[PDB]
DNA sequence: GTCCTAGGACTGCAATTTTAGAGAGACGCGA
DNA sequence: TCGCGTCTCTCTAAAATTGCAGTCCCGCGCGCCGTAGGAC
RNA sequence: CCGGCGCGCG
């Protein structure tokens, strides 16, 4: 496509944004921010027929919020006040919510997330768009888990009804159980980290079962050495 | 001690055990210096019998190490695999393997008076308690246990660590004792040894019965085939003169075992609460050094002041006793016999340095046997009750908490540690001792950085350290008086499992040592109370 | 004015004499609105 | 210094870098410990040294590290040189500790196991 | 919390009944005890006693 | 003879060195 | 029978010097001198 | 074919 691109500019016939778009399809998977954001460079400072809009400022946000290393919410946050000084030629659409509810919530900037998710709201689809069919380990997982942990129960609750009006139904690694077996419905309450008395003894057996024990698949609580 | 030596053709072998081989290649006269069934003790000269769960490379390493005639069950090419001279193909290698064994030390059975005891549990002190016995009235005795095996008096064998030995090594080592002189022998007739039919070709005198439970969790059979594999002792009973029967009656299968064999056989039976049998104790004082129990038996009422710890061990005493009046021992040796024995190897053998308190070791690595352990420390009255436990590892994985679940709720403070970690990193099995009372590793851990240690819910203290070295020395420096620590997990062998090499570690040793010199720690102005430990220089 | 030190801890009863410095010294063992709403914020008001 | 690790457990209540050294640890413990397990488990309440700086590093939790100083700074922001100070220390540190967790370096690293040697060529003083 | 398929201890129930009738809220309790019924769920004995005291005490 | 041979000038800035600021546990005097 | 300024420290917040760290044109030519130390 | 010291030229 490259390749064919050069001769087609060197035929005579330069590119336009759709051309662009084209390749950053491919350019924003690379794991690589700068190649994406070197024909972003290429696009912006451009012609008239050059210049970005929703497309590329979707491929190029997706491209630097999925980086492999470094963290790359500062630029992030520039490409979305370039898009917003962009208004009067470039609006947002569903994908640019997704992205951003998904960036600001990787990088606990909840309140973010929580402003893009309630722009998310109003499009069809939405949170189904964010859910990613699980991939990029489930954004729309990891923004429900990060209302919870921070208990912002209202935003929680308004998410819930986006979810059920959008036919979406809650993953499971949004519904991951907490060390005390309990979840996000009761995990903001003034017992912190603990148990309710529940009228009788806790089964530890029956947890040890349950949790792989028997077979070594249980996952160990312990401090190990490395960045995981 | 003398090792017997063996020589022996193969031609006389097979019609001594009547064996009806399926077909014979090779040289039927060789001379056979040995029986072997494992490749990895084949000496050169010895005869070789090959398993049927073990494949053609334990052959071929037979060969190597000397091995002239194989017995197989199935027919093996040796013209171009095995150097053998003689190839013997039978039905079955696992039947004729203690035929092949009893017919080659000429049947050392026969020249000895061998006494049978079985149960799940006290296989071992009943043995060391009627051989020290045995000995009171000048009869050479020795031991056949798993703890460990004694030719006669204090010379102790090296035991193969291995808690079931085979039929041709049982057959073996029979023939060294009785080469060296021994008149009188006791063996473990365990439920497993029994059904396998590592003791079909053994001559029993006397069969003992203590208790039948289901305890054995690694017994590949149901209630009624456990039941029968121990039927098996008693149903050879036959000849009324040279046997006698010694049955417990306070459990409830006493009833199917003294129907079995021929009925007109002495039966000598002892119970606790039933005064219906010919052994009975009449009145029993426990402490935490000494067990006094006055008994009753139809030659008379004898006084005990034995240095057994509880009552699981009286059954051993009152076997020994029921031995004593099925022979018609005199009541004076049966007095010494008892009170000899102080600490049975590898039984809970009390550790005493002058403390105010006792220390012991049982082999328990099964949640039965250290439940049950732990109750019986309780009838013994102790002040506070203080254990050390572990769990090994790639083995065994399904019931880790509940160890640690029965000692939190038995015993006050408890110190956590491992038994044989191997290959296995000991901090996860650590952890999940942690699991079954609601803590974790990481709980703990942070418990440990800010130097407190709340209690359990139940007031219970609750301390954990990685190897068992500083957990049995810190266990032994917080024995105090009425107070009891336990130290389990390990019982009779002396070696310790990390990763894959077999360290020499002993656990009574270690805690001899630890209950040596525990003064001077705490009398240096150390609070070694709990953990922390508050140094003099340290608020 | 060791009365003070009262408040470092939860001033188990105390309060004639000796209780103070017996305490003290084994403590160491452990070791208009109508008004305010007439403002008005204007943020996100440009 | 005390406590180098904390992934390990301990069961003593040494804290900080004692100067002097301890009597009892010089003599008691190592006699009433003997001397393979005292060894054993010797670098885990004591150390001292690189070795002791390396271990510290190799245990250190990053995130936690991040958590403690972020909690720590709006403590000191909620109540004026060293009020200051302190505050910019605890940004530095939770700057330098969020650069390890998107980085494949180890904080570890700074202390050194081995010596590169330079070619001898461009050595034909050092 | 009953329609998720759990089964709470004893004690809670007796409990929770026993803060209605202090606070005055009898139209509670009976609803608890007649749900309980529907349910399948054992009532305990004496659970049954005060509350019966309690329609007892105000008719 | 020798052949191996082991002390400027300025700026920037965090580190000691106070200065101070309150402040409290035990207390000799004292009501 | 306590109560009272307060003797003697007591621990830290806030400046106040103070000892490093860093830097200080470019490009050429020529000469001299290293490479040291000790029991033989 | 390496660095210091001294003296110079533009």
């Amino acid at each position: 496509a490259l390749d064919i691109s050069y001769e087609m500019e060197a035929a005579g016939r330069f590119a336009t944004t759709f051309h662009f778009n084209c390749l950053l399809s491919v350019q924003a998977t690379c794991g690589i921010p700068e190649v994406a954001y070197a024909t972003f460079e290429n696009m912006e400072y451009g012609e008239d027929f050059m210049k970005p809009d929703t497309e590329t400022y979707n491929w190029v946000i997706q491209a630097y919020t999925r980086a492999d290393s470094y963290d790359r919410v500062q630029d992030v946050a520039e490409l979305l006040g370039m898009m917003v000084e962009d208004y009067k030629r470039v609006q947002p659409n569903v994908k640019t919510h997704a992205l951003l509810v998904e960036c600001f919530t990787k990088y606990c900037v909840v309140k973010e997330a929580i402003r893009h998710f309630r722009a998310l709201k109003n499009f069809e689809g939405g949170t189904k768009v964010l859910h990613n069919a699980g991939n990029f380990e489930d954004p729309l997982s990891l923004y429900l888990r990060a209302l919870c942990r921070e208990g912002r129960i209202v935003e929680l609750i308004d998410a819930l009804d986006a979810m059920r009006r959008d036919n979406q139904p809650i993953p499971p690694r949004a519904m991951i159980m907490s060390r005390k077996y309990r979840t996000l419905v009761s995990s903001w309450i003034e017992p912190l980290q603990e148990e309710a008395e529940l009228g009788y003894e806790i089964d530890y057996l029956a947890r040890y079962v349950e949790e792989g024990g028997l077979t070594g698949e249980r996952k160990r609580w312990v401090p190990r050495r490395g960045k995981t | 001690i003398v090792e017997p030596k063996f020589r022996l053709s193969l031609a006389e072998l097979l019609d001594e055990s009547k064996v009806v081989p399926i077909s014979v290649y090779g040289d039927l006269d060789v001379e056979i210096t040995g029986i072997q069934h494992d490749s990895r003790g084949v000496s050169s000269g010895d005869l070789f019998v090959c398993c049927e769960n073990e494949g053609d490379s334990v052959l071929s390493e037979a060969d190597k190490r000397g091995a002239v005639a194989v017995v197989a069950s199935k027919e093996i090419d040796i013209e171009d695999t095995l150097g053998c001279r003689a190839l013997v193909i039978v039905e079955d290698t696992e039947a004729v393997l203690a035929a092949l064994a009893s017919s080659f030390y000429r049947h050392p059975s026969k020249n000895m008076a061998v006494i049978g005891v079985t149960g799940t549990n006290g296989k071992t002190t009943t043995t060391y308690l009627i051989k020290s016995l045995y000995e009171a009235m000048g009869v050479r005795t020795g031991m056949f246990s798993t703890v460990s095996c004694y030719v006669h008096g204090d010379n102790k064998m090296d035991s193969p660590t291995t808690t079931s030995p085979d039929a041709v090594l049982v057959q073996s080592m029979m023939a060294k004792m009785l080469h060296n002189g021994t008149e009188a022998l006791v063996m473990e007739a365990s439920p497993q040894e029994l059904a396998s039919g590592k003791c079909d070709e053994v001559d029993f005198d006397i069969a003992v019965f203590t208790n039948l439970t289901r305890e054995d969790s690694d017994f590949r059979g149901t209630d009624e085939e456990y039941r029968d594999a121990e039927a098996k002792l008693f149903a050879r009973m036959v000849d009324p003169e040279r046997h006698r029967k010694v049955v417990n009656i306070d459990d409830p299968n006493a009833a199917f075992f003294v129907q079995q064999g021929n009925p007109d056989v002495p039966v000598v039976t002892f119970a606790m609460e039933n005064t219906k049998a010919d052994v009975h104790p009449l009145k029993f004082e426990l402490s935490l050094f000494e067990t006094q129990v006055l008994v009753n038996t139809p030659q008379g009422i004898l006084e005990i002041s034995s240095g057994l710890l509880g009552r699981h061990n009286i059954y051993n005493i009152l076997a020994a006793v029921a031995v004593g009046i099925a022979v018609g021992a005199p009541l004076e040796d049966i007095v010494r016999g008892v009170e000899e024995v102080d600490a049975v190897p590898g039984r809970c053998e009390l550790i005493d340095e002058e403390q105010a308190f006792g220390v012991i070791v049982d082999h328990a690595n099964t949640p039965d046997g250290l439940s049950r352990l732990l109750d019986s420390v309780r009838e013994l009255k102790p002040r506070r009750i203080i254990t050390v436990i572990g769990c090994a590892g790639e083995n065994e994985r399904g019931k880790r908490p509940v160890m640690t679940k029965i000692a939190t709720e038995k015993s006050d403070v408890t110190m956590l540690t491992s038994d044989n970690p191997g290959n296995e990193d000991p901090l996860d099995i650590l952890d999940d001792m942690l699991s079954g009372i609601g803590w974790t590793m990481q709980e703990y851990l942070k418990h440990g950085e800010h130097d407190y240690y709340p209690p359990l819910s139940n007031g219970h203290r609750l301390f954990l350290h990685d190897v068992r070295r500083v957990a049995v020395r810190c266990a032994v420096a917080m024995g105090e008086e009425g107070d009891m620590v336990v130290v389990a997990g390990k019982g009779h062998e002396s070696y310790q499992l990390e990763g894959d090499k077999k360290e020499f570690y002993d656990d009574r040793e270690e805690c001899r040592e630890a209950l040596q010199y525990v003064d001077e720690l705490h009398q240096a102005g150390i609070d070694t109370s709990e953990f922390p430990w508050r140094l003099p220089e340290s608020h | 004015e060791l009365k003070e030190e009262l408040e470092a801890q939860g001033l188990p009863i105390d309060g004639t004499r000796n209780v103070l410095y017996q305490r003290v010294q084994k403590a160491r063992r452990i070791n208009v609105d109508e008004l305010i709403c007439r403002i008005k914020l204007h943020e996100g008001d440009t | 210094f005390a406590r180098p690790i904390t992934k390990k457990p301990t069961f003593l209540r040494l804290r900080g870098s004692f100067e002097y050294e301890i009597q009892s640890w010089k003599y008691s413990i190592p006699l009433f410990f003997t001397t393979q397990g005292f060894e054993i488990f010797r670098n885990r309440e004591i150390s001292t040294g690189a070795g002791a700086i390396r271990e510290q590093l190799a245990d250190l939790d990053l995130r936690i590290i991040i958590e403690n100083s972020l909690v720590e700074w709006k403590q000191l922001g909620e109540e004026d040189r060293k009020i200051v100070r302190r505050k910019d220390f605890l940004v530095r540190r939770m700057e330098l500790a969020k650069h390890f967790i998107r980085t494949n370096i180890e904080p570890e690293w700074m202390v050194l196991c081995l010596l590169p040697v330079l070619p001898p060529e461009l050595r034909p003083d050092i | 919390t009953h329609s998720l398929g759990y089964a709470f201890g004893s004690p809670l129930y007796d409990e929770i009944i026993t803060l209605c009738l202090d606070l005055g809220e009898l139209d509670a309790a009976i609803a608890i005890v007649a749900d309980m019924e529907t349910t399948g769920i054992t009532v305990p004995d004496q659970t049954l006693d005060k509350v019966i005291s309690a329609r007892q005490s105000n008719e």
